[PDB]
């Protein structure tokens, strides 16, 4: 059961004087030789995939620092030096600004991975807590980073965004100009911005340690509602070299595939707006803020008293709560349900392989996640507002009342035993 | 005493910390080169009364926009009621209903009101520029960040824009000029 | 068809004639109101485009505006080394470094260049100091032709830019006709040129990485096929 | 022995579902209830103000960085916005500049409290390692960080200082381009120090992460040359709350005197000259680099072929190895020597406080460091030639030859056995 | 003695009239040659200094040199809130904005100002557009001066700047005998405001943290008397 | 098989973890608006013939000095022997002997060497800027960063500094100018 096989340090003199510091023990006993079972499928990948991205950003934006310069006069140039000038310049910046999108995208999957094969549920909620963290980390991280380049969709994605926390009654406005440096958007909030982001990134690396040293303390989910049957172990091969090598040849597939992309379709993600100067006396059509916000956007401008399921009628109650408020509280709450969730499903049960009515509501939920990005994009004209409404609806009905009534009556499946699932 | 000893020194740990971390919190505060925050003087210099002009100022845009008859007469021909926001945010005077009388602009130091208009150029929402122009579904602004119709005097229209555009503190300068601040 | 360029794909490395006849009219005709100061003068010499003659930058470079200093104000001689110029305003436009991201790009250029027909059939007056563009969005359009809800009527829109060629406006010295067209295409692939001037090294870098990168997921696919098998072998 | 008292988690249900994250195990068990000796002097509590002020410094440059911007004609300007404008400004400024030196002066006090209690001697040898390698990290790092205002002296300092990598043959011109990003200095080098001094001091908090994980497997030195007796040891009280009392107290007072300076006298260890804007056409006279590398600077510019101890014309042997090269070649082996003392005393010995041939030679050993820091300040005219050659060649001769001739013929005194030292 | 300033101390936060005094002497002499760039206009409302009449301000802002804009090239009315000119070269010296800071500082000013006398009975035919001072080091001396290895035999050296004052160069409005020591005390008093303008705070910020320090470690020092008691009593 | 297809794999990772690699630390070399490094015209435009003349080029400083008869005469009766560089590093030339009649400069286009002397102001122990007008203990120029006696030609004396100062390539304009580079 777990073995940890600590190797015992009998290797010779230099793994015996090694006893001053352990650090190759911890390596080899833990996070090399950490059993893993058999049954894993290829979207236990994601995670590999994740802090590959999370090394490949840090060091290329170590790179950029040493070419761009912070000021609302020098900011664009200095990018523009970058790209013609710097040698690899372009590879830098596109692998930074694209390597962004795939590390959303493959968060976004090892999140849904999640839901699925009950990963929230118990004994992994503090693996749930860190990541929800996390995201909020790095989504303030993309944000903050968005703007630097100092191009047009910078300056107006930073004042709405902003001006979401001065929406709020009483200490809106306060917190607004605290956080812009001033009224408005100008160099001071450049330079807040940059360092902000330039720090953020380690934050996220020892909250990916702890995230590293929780599910190593807690077994890895598996596709079954089966643990590694500790009491010796047949099944759970170790991480290396078997689990390594699949992550490394996926991941290898991964970058194929994002280089190809860097070299052929390296602007097809981003705004073109983004390339022309800032001109605070001029807004562009259609902001659009990016595509990893887009849900959230417009779970936000969705709530707009032009529905007769309108809560914000109802709501109104209260002279405070106005709209605005509403939404950014609906936001909030779009994300924090999510975190909630391990203390929502009130099922003595396990992954959706085995409850069908899941299965339905789960791929019902990923194709809402679809709409929302789709409809962030569209104008707020009928009929995208009743669909934005219902889509959010949803979301939010799934994560409070579905999984309990599931966790009710939803056990018409039998359950796998023996982990060891020889087929 | 023990307890009294113990705790204390645990308070004064405490305030020391939150007077060093106060300051942390207050540096990213406006500076003293953001505190300034004063006027500008634009000079309407005869721009084709009718069509528009903005002025950049506090980092927001000011816009001063002459007026075209049948703006006008949809202005004028709005009453009260079905209007979202009827507090003519202009702070140049009190909480009077947001009327066009009131709501368009002082008199060139002279005695007519239904000519000019200078409101600032921000969205209540969340604070984007709207197109001007005339544009929209009530033919005066539009902001394309989320979709907030204004009307001929700036009140806000048929979006989630709660309130209309406000008007800055401004008088005239004898027929030829604009005083913002 | 659609008038495909060059490099419009997984290669096309900038054919280089094209850009020096782009080169040709950017200097005659557009910079007369546009600028490129994201430009510097010493890239008409760098690889991938126009490979120019050094000594015919410096004499072009000497023979453009005066760029003064920054350090001892005093008009120099505007050294290759500083960038284009700058016409930015009383009747000038944009800037035209990165014109061709801010917009398939090029296409844009091209089908804007090209369409300045006359007034349509709805308001043949037209408008005095505004002129017609068949492609261009961004620009006011009369009542007259307008929708009931404010959507234009026509293609385009009016633009404040005059129409900048007429059918044989300058002559190339490698021989060829020079009409409307071709000098639209030219300047539409020198303004590429201007906005990604390390495309070919793009191409390169992402053949040779798609090779590696294919070898070494096979490699590891062999390995793990490998090592997984004693235990994929009886089902 | 080593007691842990892991604290069994029988706390109540809050730390019984702490199972899921060990974290409180962690903490509690380890780096809290350590037991450490009663014989503890006032030289124990370095290492704690050394943490405080690497907070300290980190805290400070996150804030200033909100207002500092990269470049030769907006970093000057950038400074004095901070020193008048901002809320808070100069006391940021004055608390990183001067914290830099309060630094420097515990690592020296903390580095000399460990030569003389056989500190470096086995079973503590990685410690000792990883610390010179943290020294070099934040010379390093002190170095990139005096030149972001490109004042006067900032210019000249990062000149000389990298001139010296182009000292040597074959590679130094190639070396020296690619640290400056060019021939000369210029905007891209003030780029690169500004990303680099933002970067280095995380690794060193991660070095510093070792450098505890080490002490704490390997036991505290103790005034003598004795362990914690370990087979129950009634010696050997624990960390919290004694010994934290202690150097909390001690550090309450070394913030005392710091802020006292930083209020009274701030400009006292800086340099005028980087008052003025820079001037690459005029160097001023006594460039003086700080306080903290003078004993290396003079190591450096000492040996010049002009004393008939002069080793430069013996060494002219070899045509490649000229004055220069001979020079940077002393320095890094004063460092790399002071590195190899472990393994240099062949001593079966422990703390000087038995040893008294030891002491002397100790104390002339901080004298020299003390006149070599006097000396790289003075110029290079007669006298100080002859005082700086006879101090490097009293540093090398003791960390080469001196501890040797005392592992050998130094045991004239008689060693205290019972670490519980009740006298 | 030593005309110590009032700042010199643990106290003394800039007596204001002096201040004043020196901004009459500084924008009526040295401004004519020198310049302070890291200077607002608006720091003479600011607290701590010269508090004086923001609307002053105004008036003594718009009647200075025009500043010309940093967005669109036209001569504006040089607002408050922009800097100090700035007079660069052709007879012209440096920045005085943190030239108390870059030498004890205001002591150097004093006694440099102070002290002109005409040149020595070593070379008392001087220098053709140079004048001599007693305490500037760093200028050039004649060969008659200097020793037998170069150094010079002079207190001083020969600065470039002439003599600033006369007499009774000024009036002052309080009523104050005008003479050159009063006034250069209070220029360089003024000159140590415009390096040093947040002194005071900087001295109360001290008072009150070592006040409140010292009270946590005579606290911390009872607790670990306390703590340590029972294993130091019996020695 | 085992030992082949591991290894193999083993090559392959490395090779690509080394050219991409190799990128980050060539982004660190001199960039292209480095590259350019050109030359300057200095005018010398009657400046006092005697005391000095300095002018910024390549981000470093060129000395271009008149010639004193004393600080000349010293220069020429200066014997190779006792001379630490005696390479004349001048580059407008081969490695002749480190003289005065070599090391002053050309003639104007025309048939005299005593009378100026242009050398790279940048001190060859390190790259500090020597001060100029007469110092030192040998009528030249001194070094304050670590005290290197300078001679009146610029040849190294007295310090740690190996070699002369430097003589970029530079000819005249005909009687009024300079050209570097
Ligand atoms: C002045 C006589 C011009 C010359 C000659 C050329 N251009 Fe221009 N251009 C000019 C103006 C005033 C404008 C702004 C138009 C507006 O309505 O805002 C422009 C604009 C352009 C654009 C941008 C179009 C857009 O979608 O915003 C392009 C791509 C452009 N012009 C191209 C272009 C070329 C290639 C020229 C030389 C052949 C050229 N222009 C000449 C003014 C003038
Ligand atoms: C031109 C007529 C001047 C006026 C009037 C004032 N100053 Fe000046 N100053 C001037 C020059 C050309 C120089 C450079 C001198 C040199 O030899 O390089 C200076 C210098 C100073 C300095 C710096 C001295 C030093 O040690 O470097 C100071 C502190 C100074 N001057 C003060 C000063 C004051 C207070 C004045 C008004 C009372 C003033 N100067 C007037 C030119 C001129
Ligand atoms: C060491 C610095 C650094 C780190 C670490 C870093 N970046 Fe950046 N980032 C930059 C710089 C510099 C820019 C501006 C240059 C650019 O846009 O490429 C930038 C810009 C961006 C942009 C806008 C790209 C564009 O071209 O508009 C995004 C998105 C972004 N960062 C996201 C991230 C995320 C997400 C992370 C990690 C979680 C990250 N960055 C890590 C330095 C860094
Ligand atoms: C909001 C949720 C969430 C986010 C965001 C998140 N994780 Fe996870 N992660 C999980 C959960 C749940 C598991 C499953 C743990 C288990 O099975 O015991 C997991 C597992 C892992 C694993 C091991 C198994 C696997 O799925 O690969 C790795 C490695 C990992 N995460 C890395 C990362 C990294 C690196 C990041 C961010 C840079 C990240 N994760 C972001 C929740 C998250
Ligand atoms: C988050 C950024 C940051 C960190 C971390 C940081 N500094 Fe700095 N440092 C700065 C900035 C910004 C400046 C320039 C402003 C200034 O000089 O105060 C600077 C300047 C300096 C200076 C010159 C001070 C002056 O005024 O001339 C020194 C010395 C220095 N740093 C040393 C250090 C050392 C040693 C460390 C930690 C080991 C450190 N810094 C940590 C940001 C930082
Ligand atoms: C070059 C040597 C060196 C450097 C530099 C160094 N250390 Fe140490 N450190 C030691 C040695 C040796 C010990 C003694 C360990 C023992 O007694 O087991 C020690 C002990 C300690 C201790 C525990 C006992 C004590 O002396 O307080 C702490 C805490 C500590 N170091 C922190 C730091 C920090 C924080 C830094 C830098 C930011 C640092 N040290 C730099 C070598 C070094
Ligand atoms: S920001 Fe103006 S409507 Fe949303
Ligand atoms: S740098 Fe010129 S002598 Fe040391």
């Amino acid at each position: 059961s777990g073995i940890p096989h600590d190797h015992y340090e009998p290797k010779t003199g230099i793994e015996k004087w090694l006893h001053d510091r352990l650090p190759i023990v911890g390596l080899v006993y833990d996070t090399i030789m950490i059993p893993t079972p058999k049954n894993l499928n290829w979207w236990w990948i994601w995670g590999i995939v994740l802090a590959f991205t999370l090394v490949l950003q840090i060091v290329t934006g170590i790179v950029l620092a040493m070419h761009y310069t912070p000021h609302v006069d020098l900011a664009f140039a200095s990018v523009e030096h970058i790209m013609r000038d710097v040698n690899g310049g372009w590879a830098m910046r596109y692998i930074h600004a694209n390597g962004a999108s795939l590390f959303f995208l493959a968060v976004y999957i090892h999140i849904f991975r999640g839901l699925y094969y009950g990963s929230y549920k118990a004994p992994r909620e503090i693996t749930w807590i860190v990541g929800m963290v996390i995201y909020l980390l790095m989504m303030g991280t993309a944000f903050m980073g968005y703007v630097l380049p100092w191009g047009q969709m910078s300056f107006w994605g930073a004042t709405v965004i902003t001006g979401l926390f001065g929406a709020i009654p009483g200490i809106g406005p306060s917190i607004q100009a605290w956080l812009l440096g001033g009224p408005a958007v100008d160099n001071a909030t450049l330079n807040r911005f940059f360092s902000l982001h330039y720090l953020l990134p380690f934050v996220i690396a020892a909250l990916v340690a702890i995230h590293i040293w929780a599910f190593h303390t807690t077994g890895n989910n598996n596709p079954t509602g089966v643990e590694v049957r500790r009491t010796a172990e047949k099944d759970t091969l170790p991480f290396w070299p078997y689990f390594v090598i699949k992550d490394l040849f996926a991941l290898a597939l991964v970058l194929l595939g994002f280089f190809a992309v860097v070299a052929y379709m390296p602007n097809y993600l981003g705004h073109p707006d983004n390339y022309v100067q800032a001109n605070p006396l001029s807004t562009p059509a259609h902001i659009v803020p990016e595509w990893y916000f887009l849900p959230f956007y417009a779970i936000l401008r969705a709530f707009a008293a032009d529905v007769w399921v309108v809560i914000l009628v109802d709501g109104l109650t209260f002279g405070i709560v106005d709209a605005k408020f509403f939404g950014v509280i609906a936001m909030f709450g779009a994300i924090a349900v999510m975190a909630l969730a391990p203390w929502l499903d009130t099922s003595k049960v396990r992954s959706g392989a085995y409850r069908p009515k899941f299965r339905m509501w789960f791929w019902f939920l990923v194709l809402d996640f679809v709409v929302l990005t789709w409809v962030g994009a569209m104008p707020t004209e009928y009929p995208y507002d009743w669909i934005s409404l219902i889509a959010s609806t949803y979301w939010f009905a799934y994560f409070l009342v579905i999984l309990p009534l599931l966790g009710a009556t939803e056990k018409p499946e039998p359950i796998p035993a023996s982990i060891e699932e020889d087929f | 005493r023990r307890d009294f000893l113990y705790h204390a020194t645990a308070a004064t740990g405490v305030v020391v910390t939150g007077a060093a971390v106060w300051p942390l919190i207050n540096q990213m505060n406006a500076s003293a080169d953001v505190k300034a925050m004063a006027s500008i003087f634009v000079d309407v210099s005869a721009v084709e009364v009718g069509t528009q002009l903005t002025v950049k100022w506090r980092g927001k845009p000011v816009f001063i926009r002459r007026r075209d008859e049948k703006d006008i007469e949809l202005a004028r021909s709005v009453p009260l009621g079905a209007l979202r926001d009827t507090s003519a945010e202009n702070a140049n005077k009190p909480g009077a209903e947001a009327t066009d009388e009131n709501r368009t602009l002082p008199a060139f130091d002279g005695t007519n009101t239904g000519e000019w208009l200078v409101m600032l150029g921000v969205c209540t929402h969340l604070g984007c520029v709207p197109m001007g122009d005339k544009s929209g579904d009530f033919g005066g602004w539009f902001c394309p960040c989320h979709g907030s119709h204004y009307d001929s005097a700036g009140r806000i229209r048929k979006g989630p824009a709660p309130r209309n555009l406000d008007i800055p503190v401004a008088a005239f300068v004898d027929e030829t000029t604009i005083k913002l601040g | 068809p659609d008038h495909a360029f060059s490099f419009e794909g997984i290669f096309g490395k900038y054919d280089q004639a094209q850009l020096r006849r782009g080169f040709q009219v950017y200097n005659e005709v557009c910079s007369a109101c546009h600028g490129m100061k994201f430009v510097p003068i010493r890239t008409l010499a760098d690889d991938g485009g126009p490979q120019l003659d050094p000594t015919f930058v410096r004499e072009y470079a000497a023979g453009l505006d005066t760029i003064i200093d920054k350090d001892s104000g005093e008009e120099r001689d505007r050294k290759e080394t500083d960038m284009f110029p700058t016409r930015v305003g009383d009747g000038m436009g944009p800037d035209l470094s990165v014109m061709a991201k801010a917009r398939g790009g090029p296409e844009y250029i091209y089908n804007y260049v090209i369409g300045f027909e006359e007034n349509p059939e709805c308001a043949p007056e037209g408008i005095d100091g505004y002129y017609y563009n068949k492609t261009f969005q961004i620009g006011g359009v009369p009542d007259t032709c307008k929708d009931a809800a404010g959507v234009k009527i026509t293609h385009g829109s009016w633009a404040r830019m005059p129409p900048p060629l007429v059918d044989d406006q300058v002559t190339y010295e490698d021989g060829t006709p020079a009409t409307v067209d071709q000098m639209a295409q030219d300047v539409s692939a020198f303004l590429m040129w201007a906005a990604e001037p390390k495309l070919v090294a793009r191409k390169q870098m992402g053949l040779v990485a798609m090779v590696m990168l294919g070898l070494l997921s096979v490699m590891l696919y062999l390995t793990n096929k490998r090592l997984w098998a004693p235990y994929k072998g009886h089902k």
